[PDB]
């Protein structure tokens, strides 16, 4: 549930398994594989073939296919003290793996990791998953570690011991690996590199017997930040390099219009999962605005790229439905951005008409609830303040007339246009 | 100049707006907001519609965008600000009013300045790294919003984000060696100190630099500049001799 108390239980986990291994004399009692076995039960028969699944090496990482893991926290943290307390570490260490991922998403990974050292250094027989391994890469990278985080990717590659039944598993983890490795060199400024390094990643994932669209979806947007910092030399010597055979290098001219590709791509391997939709089409919308304002976008050109970027925006304006509650501030500041986003466009266009200084009086308003959100505490109130700028937000999609697009999938939030990939990406 | 040339030179024109967002020499937007006057303070807890301007050392161009930002309390003169597109979005800005009687011209001069230290940061973090010294150096330059009306120029805030035994080597080497490094990256024309002198750290591997003064063969624009005779102080009595980052950066001893 809150932040505070897992952390506060989190860090009672590591100083118990830091107990154990002095105190030693495995010691238990009838009481602790008693209350192991009371609190593994409590869990609900789902989390249990989950909790196996992980215990027996299933996948390197658990699978998306989650609303289990956050219901179910209280529950697993309960069982993961007491699987500890009872030296069953390789349960303690299955549901570490499980919930690493969702405690990601509360900024609590530190935390997390301790524990995970601490079940390995009580016995380095248990295995570890390599999404657990690659999370301290994460926030090491996360923290300016960069040595650090390289360190850790590649002892992973190497050299207390976790395998795969399976060949691509391998390459799986590999393709995030160099991902990670990609960001690093993106994070010191070195864009050719990264780049390199980003591709390699994007040919791992491609090779699989199931393409990763996951890790293709986040290193596109990567792919695409990195192309917004390239100089004009970078792209061309990109562009150029026998060793690469990407349609966004070869159908584009100017590393902003294959940074804006490259964000219809990731949008589109990211169709049923709006936050990254609306986070990649900003991004695109941006490419748009700052080529069509350039010097080397041809005069008569100017107006198609400034539609495109119009239908960006509009996309991510229309990544949630009227009345339909959002959460984060990260998410909440991107949905204004798109709003601001789509009536720079129709200032761009048309000028300081009626309908721009309207849409943009409501994207002040928007931003003035939006920051009331960012600085509140009380639920009752992020919850309220975020109805608010969503109430903004639909105001400014019915001023601008933001028309639905229809998508032969139900479920897919990126038109039907976007969606021609995967054969079509590497040619 | 009469009442009508101070509003031409706060009104931009479309033909201005357009150069902006297309890039813009460093001499043509200090000469086109050189005669501005002083801008009125911003009304705080509010938004208002922004100019955010960004220089490139490498293309020497400045480059406008659109964004909002909401004016916020404060700080218990600074005050909290938000805006569209500042780099960290989950995290806090500090936003500042600039109405010294000076000019606008040497703000965005310093600005400058500030861009040249965080090109050296970036390319001595490189040189660590290849090096495998688990450091960084970090700086961030302010930013400048102009706020605007519609076109009409009406303010203009500095914007910065909220910041407030590792062993190896100590701050204070680091911070020598990055001048060091900043004399030979630039052909022995620039040298970067840091006016707080490398005092503050962190709990990682971070060094700040908070204050960088440049000391520099070049003299451009009207900034104050200690020139050679601070390159020769540099070498003589702050960095005497020479440290083992220096030696590992393959740094030699000038005159
Ligand atoms: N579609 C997306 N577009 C943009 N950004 C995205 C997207 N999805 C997630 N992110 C963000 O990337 C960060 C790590 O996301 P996770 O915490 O899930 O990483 P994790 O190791 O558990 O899972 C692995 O992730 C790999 C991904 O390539 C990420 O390496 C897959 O290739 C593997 O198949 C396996 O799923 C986090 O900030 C998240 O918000
Ligand atoms: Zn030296």
């Amino acid at each position: 549930m809150n932040n505070q108390k897992v952390v506060a239980v989190l860090l009672q986990e590591c100083k118990q398994v830091l107990d154990q291994l002095l105190l030693e004399a495995p010691d238990v009692s009838e009481e602790d594989k008693s209350e192991d076995q009371r609190c593994r039960a409590l869990l609900p028969s789902e989390l249990r073939t989950l909790i196996q699944e992980a215990k027996e090496m299933k996948w390197p990482f658990v699978p998306e296919k989650k609303d289990v893991i956050g219901a179910g926290l209280q529950q697993l943290l309960a069982s993961l003290r007491a699987s500890i307390l009872a030296r069953d570490c390789a349960a303690a260490a299955a549901i570490v793996f499980l919930v690493d991922r969702f405690l990601y998403g509360l900024d609590v990974s530190g935390k997390l990791l301790q524990v995970a050292k601490g079940l390995h250094k009580l016995q380095p027989a248990t295995p570890i998953a390599p999404q657990v391994v690659i999370r301290q890469a994460r926030i090491s990278v996360n923290s300016g570690k960069l040595l650090k985080a390289e360190y850790i990717l590649s002892s992973l590659i190497s050299n207390g011991t976790w395998l795969y039944r399976n060949e691509s598993d391998k390459v799986l983890v590999q393709s995030v690996c160099i991902q990670i490795r990609g960001q690093i060199l993106q994070k010191l400024g070195m864009w050719y590199e990264a780049a390199e390094l980003i591709w390699a990643s994007i040919v791992g994932y491609l090779a699989l017997p199931q393409p990763d669209k996951k890790g293709l979806s986040t290193s596109l947007g990567i792919l695409a930040d990195i192309f917004v910092s390239m100089s004009k030399n970078d792209y061309e010597k990109f562009k150029n390099n026998p060793q690469i055979n990407l349609s966004l290098l070869k159908e584009f001219d100017h590393h902003l219009l294959s940074a804006a590709e490259a964000c219809k791509l990731a949008a589109a391997f990211s169709a049923y999962t709006p936050l990254f939709v609306l986070t990649a089409v900003n991004i695109r919308g941006t490419c748009l605005l700052s080529y069509s304002s350039s010097n080397d976008c041809p005069p008569e050109l100017k107006n198609l790229h400034l539609c495109e970027a119009k239908e960006a925006f509009e996309i991510g304006l229309l990544t949630k439905r009227d009345d339909e509650p959002v959460t984060g501030k990260q998410e909440l500041h991107s949905f204004v951005k798109a709003a601001f986003g789509l009536t720079t466009v129709h200032r761009r266009l048309h000028g300081e008409t009626g309908t721009v200084h309207a849409a943009s009086q409501l994207c002040k308003e928007a931003m003035g609830k939006l920051y009331n959100f960012s600085t509140s505490s009380r639920s009752q109130d992020r919850e309220a303040l975020s109805q608010e700028v969503m109430s903004v937000i639909a105001q400014v999609k019915e001023h601008l007339q933001v028309q639905s697009f229809s998508n032969v999938d139900d479920r897919s939030y990126v038109p039907e246009s976007f969606e021609c990939r995967l054969d079509k990406l590497i040619l | 100049q009469t009442s009508q040339e101070i509003l031409e030179a706060r009104t931009l024109q479309p033909d201005d707006l357009e150069k902006l967002l297309a890039g813009v020499r460093h001499d043509w937007l200090l000469q086109r907001l050189e005669n501005t006057g002083v801008l009125k303070s911003n009304q705080l807890q509010q938004a208002h519609s922004a100019l955010l301007l960004k220089y490139s050392k490498k293309s020497e161009l400045w480059t406008a965008q659109e964004t909002v930002v909401y004016l916020g309390d404060y700080l218990k003169n600074a005050f909290w600000v938000h805006y569209l597109h500042q780099e960290e979005t989950l995290g806090r800005y500090v936003g500042k009013e600039y109405k010294e009687r000076k000019g606008l011209r040497h703000h965005f001069t310093d600005v400058e300045r500030q861009m040249t230290a965080q090109h050296y940061v970036t390319e001595f973090n490189k040189r660590l790294y290849e090096q495998k010294i688990p450091t960084q150096i970090f700086y961030v330059p302010s930013t400048i919003l102009l706020i605007l009306e519609d076109r009409t120029i009406k303010g203009c805030i500095s914007v910065e984000p909220y910041i407030l035994v590792k062993n190896e080597y100590k701050a204070t080497e680091y911070g020598l060696a990055y001048g060091h490094f900043s004399y030979e990256f630039s052909n022995h024309r620039d040298v970067v100190v840091d006016l707080q002198g490398w005092v503050t750290g962190n709990g990682k591997g971070l060094i700040y630099l908070t204050d960088p003064q440049i000391h520099s063969v070049d003299q451009k624009d009207v900034t104050t500049n200690f020139g050679k005779r601070g390159i020769f102080y540099f070498f003589n009595n702050q960095h005497a001799s020479c440290n083992e980052i220096c030696h590992r950066l393959s740094l030699t001893r000038p005159s």
